[PDB]
């Protein structure tokens, strides 16, 4: 009769479909920062992205 | 596998994303 599992901050980590009772894991979609690698502009202007 | 002293190994053995990350 269990339905889902919560983490610390009321963040659900499971779900059961109302039609077909199945266990489904859930994870957040990716995010992060973007940085630019740049040599001295007195030498060149070619960069890289991380 | 990692070039550690026995004392270092013992030391390392004893010590045990909601918008925020770790680096």
């Amino acid at each position: 009769f269990q339905q889902f599992g919560r983490d610390i901050a009321d963040t659900t980590d499971a779900v059961r479909d109302p039609q077909t009772l199945e266990i489904l894991d859930i994870t957040p979609c990716s995010f992060g920062g973007v940085s630019v690698i740049t040599p001295g502009t007195n030498t060149s202007n070619q960069v890289a992205v991380l | 596998p990692s070039k550690r002293s026995p004392i270092e190994d013992l030391l390392f053995n004893k010590v045990t994303f909601n918008g925020l990350t770790v680096l």
